[PDB]
RNA sequence: GGAUUUUUGGAGCAGGGAGAUGGAAUAGGAGCUUGCUCCGUCCACUCCACGCAUCGACCUGGUAUUGCAGUACCUCCAGGAACGGUGC
């Protein structure tokens, strides 16, 4: 029962990596002691290069175990 | 030692050959201008003389390795176990031997 | 309860560390924040991402819960958890 | 109640385990706790296409196992 | 060096000391069955080492043949013995002595303090040659062979009178389908029997129960073992019938008794042989099979207690009459009252006085000389070891301090003008300049 | 003197300089190469530190070792059964010995895991084409005398003593 | 002296796992091996040191391989200024030590002398400076260590000799 | 109980989520269990894709690893304690 | 206290095509053993699309550095792919 320390990441560019192999580049938008970091301006990255922007992805950490920063925040 | 025991060795090789009771290769070994310090029947080294001349012998008898030389021993459990067993009742003969004798001194 | 698990995580973040994770995502570089449901800050790290091009990047989010093991501070061998 | 408790009856207990990653062991485990924590010993383990790979005293994790087989001589209304 | 003579030097040595071993192993026992087991098996590793010997031994001719001859001489003498003298005759004033020369076989061949097993005897045991259960020679495994006759019939009814009846006899009308992998099954269970049987037999000559079992495997099943009165010979490794001795024997190299089938005479090799070791291992071990079948009927019927345990196999003082103390007067002395002493032991005391005269009682002067203090008074009342050890820790210290020590204090100076200490004085002065 | 089970089991299996499992055994002089295996499957170097062992020889089944030191030792030969019982191995550090002649090179070549291998001050070094006979047996050696084997060296040792 | 010992002068083209095992075989003789640091950044290329279990370990390793050949150039070995942070977190009987520091610390003078097995004591003369007088407890021990220090650097600008003392 | 309790601090192979072995010098238990593998190294199959090139397994240590919970598929002993 | 981070699981599985190319001694079926024909598990060579790229370590020779500090891993050019997993 405790929150997730995205607190200086919030708002903040991460390119992260969910299952499927794939990556979401986005900002740090929203999320719940459940870890589900909702990023907007976030788009999709598949296997290849192709990429679409996804809107608002609410990502979940049911799957995402990585995600690598832009900037120092 | 180690040089005492190589010269009760040779000593037991000279005994193998010793063909005579009055000839052997030991006779001029004696008094052939060397010491010789095991031909003593007074030391006590010559009960160990003895010893390896019986060892010598347990190597030259015909069956103890000069030309024939028997399986039952290199193959032979069973035979194996008839001599333990053959051990174990001259163990008991012995026993009572001994048991009979203490109670006759008594 | 509380576990001597979480107290060597805690004696391994904040330093060069060296996690891996599920699919082969190891991470090597200062595991900055690591909170008890293991969702650990890396930082300047080189991850392989099992590639063999193992790049570095920065302040990276590498969730635990794909963490298949961590190399931590070889200087910590005598704990307070085990001693 | 559940069967983890059903399992919990077993100890001194001839059991075979087939695990996780392939696994198919004989085992007379240590000491099951009440999360299907069951500890192998003298153990005869095969995963998937391996060998009669032996153990003297590990731990068979709980849901990474997959089927239990319990003894012969083991009455199932008063194991459970 | 020495081969027709020193080999047999050698091979004598080796088979008398092995000899001596097996007289004493083979007369002399203990009483453990596990033990047992492992000193028939020593027995026969002890004529297996006097079976090294005399394989070294009884083809070394190669040596013998040959040197009988060059030292079949009787002119020669003091010359060669010269040569070999005055090689002799180095540097051997070495002065020690060596029974590292006569004094191997008995460490060899002799029995130890705690297992009774010689140089060889490191490992010496029914390490490996005994399970749980089986008691080195008291029970054997038949429910391995029994699991898998599980998983392979499948039975709702497979229960021990079946497993029983199927272990128990010969070469009845089977209770599952030899003409399937169950031939083989029980042949990999006849191959674990046989070795426990082989280690249950050690004594006896291995090699020589192999050439009689193999004599059995290739004439008295096939050449009229079985008589009979269809019935004049049948086959329970084949399965073909006879309608007498010559058909049978005239199908066994027939066309379809060659390779037109299956199982034939080689397409049955494999399960033949497990059908012979298993009925012969059974037929042997008819009494063993018997005495673990009763074991498993007590294991089945006996009661939880000794099953198990076989498997794993008003406080009032005393008066110097030696009564009860009444209550008002027990409550005077306050018995209820106990004092943890962590110096004796963690004993602990009923009353008050009695606890404080142990201080000087004998408890707790071991207590103190086993902590490294003495028994003097000024820790009496300090119970626990760490505070003892601090407190001793500045008596110490304090003693140190109070003493006068002519080392550090009584101070010289040298003759130039400064000043040591006692010690440095006298140090420098006689190493040489004071 | 008896060196046994009790001198490698109390013996240090940890990490080494190059961060593996040595066993070190330093200061017994031990002349008796008996009771190994009771590494017991988790070590990877064997080390003699301070030994008097007669030669080269009396090693267990080890299918992982990858070090051993058998300097500072009384090694004259070098017995044969060393491959099948060290086929991971390619460090047997045996320097400060005294191997002679190169027919104590006969087990050396049939290994074919050697790679970084130490035979220093033995008097089969000053030899005359003694690293040529090196650079012959040894195939898929890289470490040799603490720098690199070279294909020159392997033409010359392959093309003279036909 | 030192027991961590640097050992260097080698070729850059060489790998530093690869010669750190180079460097095992070859130290587990003159000494024992508990750890060696090797850098191979710039700053410091082309060098590494091992750290051995005694001093004189070291310093042997360094005096016999005074120049041993290995790895593209003759490598050599000597003792370190310091030493390593493993062993960090760890003829008569009297001699007069000449070229006797008055500034040396009495604390890394009994080290010193302490090397053998150990010294009585250590009387660093405090009258005309630069000069001592140490014992040792075991006169073998005050020997060979004098002998071996005959020459001994110790706070470099300086070489620390002691000879048996006079009648 | 706390099985593990007794046969903790000596080289103990620790089973994998993806079949490796790893000998670390075990130190604690948890109530996810995660481990903490001191002195620990890892080893896996080196998987030839073929059968004339055989299988072996390359050296990894780390040393000491916070193997996550999700982790052991078994825990047995494969070195005594030093 | 079996629901998005660890213990009631997403685990299982299968290796791209072909040539009158070949090995199965002790192991496959039928043509009712030998001979010979076709048939449903691999590897060695060769053709494609050395199953395709990255990078890492290494073998090859040349090549820059003489230097003190606790390491994911520290030269540069060029070849080869003996080895690893990442996208198809």
């Amino acid at each position: 029962a405790h929150p997730p320390e995205l607190k200086k990441f919030m708002d903040k560019k991460l390119s992260l990596k969910l299952n499927g192999g794939r990556h979401v580049q986005g900002i740090l938008r929203g999320f719940d002691p459940f870890m589900n970091l909702v990023i907007d301006e976030c788009v999709e990255m598949a296997t290849s290069g192709q990429q679409n922007n996804i809107g608002m992805v609410v990502i979940r950490g049911n799957s995402i175990i990585m995600l690598e920063a832009l900037e120092r925040v | 030692s180690a040089f005492d025991l190589d010269v009760v060795k040779l000593t037991a090789q000279f005994v193998a050959r010793n063909g005579r009771q009055f000839l052997t290769q030991l006779m001029q070994k004696e008094q052939r201008n060397y010491q010789f310090d095991f031909l003593r029947p007074q030391h006590s080294l010559f009960n160990y003389f003895t010893k390896l001349v019986e060892q010598y012998t347990k190597i030259l008898i015909p069956p103890k390795g000069l030309f024939s030389k028997l399986k039952k021993e290199a193959e032979n459990p069973r035979e194996v176990l008839d001599q333990v067993c053959y051990r174990v009742e001259w163990a008991k003969f012995q026993e009572r031997e001994r048991k009979k004798e203490e109670e006759e001194k008594e | 309860s509380i576990g001597v698990p979480i107290k060597v995580l805690h004696e391994a973040e904040g330093h060069i560390v060296t996690c891996e994770t599920n699919t082969g995502e190891v991470y090597r570089g200062k595991l900055i924040e690591a909170e008890d449901n293991m969702n650990c800050q890396m930082s300047n790290i080189t991850v392989t991402y099992r590639d063999g091009r193992v790049a570095q990047l920065e302040q990276v989010y590498i969730r635990g819960s794909k963490i298949r093991f961590l190399i931590l501070p070889d200087m910590l061998k005598n704990a307070p958890m085990l001693k | 109640m559940k069967l983890v408790r059903f399992l919990m009856k077993l100890s001194h207990e001839t059991v075979t385990i087939e695990l996780k990653n392939g696994t198919q062991v004989h085992g007379t485990i240590t000491g099951v706790d009440v999360s299907m924590n069951t500890h192998l010993k003298a153990v005869k383990m095969t995963l998937k296409n391996r060998e009669p790979v032996q153990l003297e005293t590990l731990s068979i994790r709980g849901n990474n196992i997959r089927y239990f087989i319990l003894p012969d001589s083991l009455p199932l209304d008063t194991l459970l | 060096m020495e081969t027709i003579l020193e080999q047999q030097r050698r091979y004598h040595e080796e088979k008398e000391r092995l000899m001596d071993v097996m007289a004493k192993e083979m007369l002399t026992k203990k009483s453990t069955l596990r033990d047992q087991i492992n000193s028939d098996h020593r027995t026969r590793a002890m004529q297996d080492r006097y079976m090294e010997v005399s394989g070294n031994l009884r083809d070394l001719y190669d040596d013998k043949d040959g040197l009988r001859k060059e030292e079949l001489n009787a002119i020669s003498g003091p010359n060669e013995f010269a040569e070999f003298y005055n090689r002799l005759k180095q540097i051997k004033e070495f002065h020690r002595k060596h029974p590292n020369e006569i004094c191997v076989p008995m460490s060899v061949e002799f029995e130890e303090l705690l297992k009774a097993r010689e140089n060889p005897s490191e490992e010496a045991q029914n390490l490996v040659e005994f399970t749980d259960e089986e008691g080195y020679g008291r029970y054997l495994d038949l429910h391995d062979c029994y699991l898998k006759y599980i998983n392979l019939k499948a039975s709702e009814k497979l229960d021990y009178i079946t497993y029983l009846s199927i272990f128990d006899q010969l070469f009845d009308i089977p209770k599952e389908r030899k003409n399937a992998e169950y031939k083989r099954y029980l042949e990999m269970l006849l191959e674990y029997l046989q070795d426990y049987t082989d280690r249950v037999k050690p004594l006896q000559d291995q090699n020589e129960l192999f050439g009689k079992i193999q004599a059995e495997f290739e004439k008295k099943w096939e050449n009229g073992t079985f008589p009979g009165w269809e019935e004049r010979a049948q086959r329970l490794f084949s399965t073909k019938g006879k309608s007498l001795e010559s058909l049978d024997t005239s199908l066994f190299a027939k066309n379809p008794k060659s390779k037109g089938t299956k199982r034939d005479t080689e397409r049955n090799k494999d399960i033949a042989f497990l059908e012979a070791q298993i009925y012969e291992y059974v037929e042997i071990l008819g009494e063993q099979r018997h005495l673990t079948h009763e074991n498993v009927q007590r294991k089945q019927a006996r009661t939880g207690e000794e099953r198990e345990e076989e498997e794993e196999e008003k406080n009032l003082p005393l008066g110097w009459d030696g009564k009860p103390i009444p209550y008002w007067l027990y409550k005077l002395h306050g018995l209820n009252i106990n004092y943890n002493c962590e110096i004796c032991g963690n004993y602990t005391y009923r009353g008050p006085k009695a606890f404080q005269r142990h201080f000087a009682e004998w408890r707790h002067a071991h207590g103190m000389r086993c902590l490294g203090i003495p028994n003097t008074a000024h820790f009496a009342n300090v119970t626990q070891i760490e505070d003892a050890v601090s407190l001793w820790a500045k008596l110490k210290l304090q003693k140190a301090s109070e003493r006068w020590q002519p080392d550090t204090e009584e101070e010289y100076e040298d003759s130039s003008g400064n000043v040591v200490n006692k010690k440095t004085y006298e140090d420098l002065k006689r190493q040489g300049l004071l | 003197v008896k060196l046994t089970a009790e001198l490698i089991e109390q013996a240090a299996q940890y990490t080494n300089a190059v961060r593996d499992r040595e066993l070190d055994l330093r200061g017994y002089k031990i002349p008796v190469i008996e009771n190994l295996g009771a590494t017991l499957d988790q070590f990877d170097a064997i080390d003699f530190s301070d030994n008097e062992i007669r030669k080269l020889d009396g090693f267990p089944l080890l299918r992982r070792l990858k070090t051993l030191l058998v300097n500072n030792n009384r090694i004259c030969r070098i017995g044969e059964g060393l491959d099948q019982a060290l086929p991971c191995l390619t460090e047997l550090i045996l320097t400060n010995n005294s191997l002679v002649e190169l027919g104590d090179l006969d087990p050396l070549a049939s290994l074919k895991s050697l790679t970084y291998l130490s035979i220093l001050r033995n008097p089969v070094t000053n030899k005359k084409h003694y690293r040529l006979y090196v650079i012959y047996k040894v195939p898929q050696v890289r470490v040799l005398d603490f720098q690199k084997v070279k294909l020159k060296e392997r033409q010359e040792a392959e093309k003279m003593f036909k | 002296p030192n027991h961590t010992i640097y050992i260097n002068n080698m070729n850059d083209k060489i790998k530093k796992e690869e010669l750190k095992r180079s460097l095992y075989a070859l130290f587990s003789q003159f000494g024992h091996v508990v750890d060696i640091v090797a850098l191979k950044t710039m700053k410091m290329r082309g060098q590494a040191f091992v750290i051995f279990k005694e001093l004189g370990s070291s310093t042997n390793a360094l005096r016999q391989l005074q120049g041993f050949p290995f790895y593209g150039k003759p490598m050599r070995i000597q003792y370190a200024k310091t030493d390593s942070d493993i062993i960090s977190k760890m003829p008569n009987y009297i001699l007069f030590l000449n070229n006797l520091p008055e500034e040396t610390n009495e604390m890394m003078l009994s080290m010193l002398f302490n090397q053998f097995p150990g010294f009585k004591e250590v009387r660093l003369v405090p009258g005309r400076h630069d000069i001592a007088f140490v014992e040792f407890e075991n006169d073998g021990q005050a020997g060979a260590a004098r002998d071996a220090l005959q020459g001994f650097k110790i706070t470099p600008s300086h070489a620390m000799k002691i000879t048996y003392a006079k009648k | 109980s706390s099985k593990m309790l007794q046969h903790i601090d000596y080289r103990m192979r620790c089973i994998l989520q993806d079949g490796r072995i790893f000998i670390g010098t075990f130190k604690a238990f948890d109530k996810h269990m995660n481990l903490i593998l001191c002195d620990c190294d890892e080893f896996r199959k080196i998987k030839p894709k073929n059968s004339k090139q055989a299988e072996r397994e390359e050296k990894r240590v780390l040393g000491l690893v916070l193997l996550r919970g999700e982790n052991l598929v078994s825990m047995t002993v494969e070195g005594p304690p030093p």
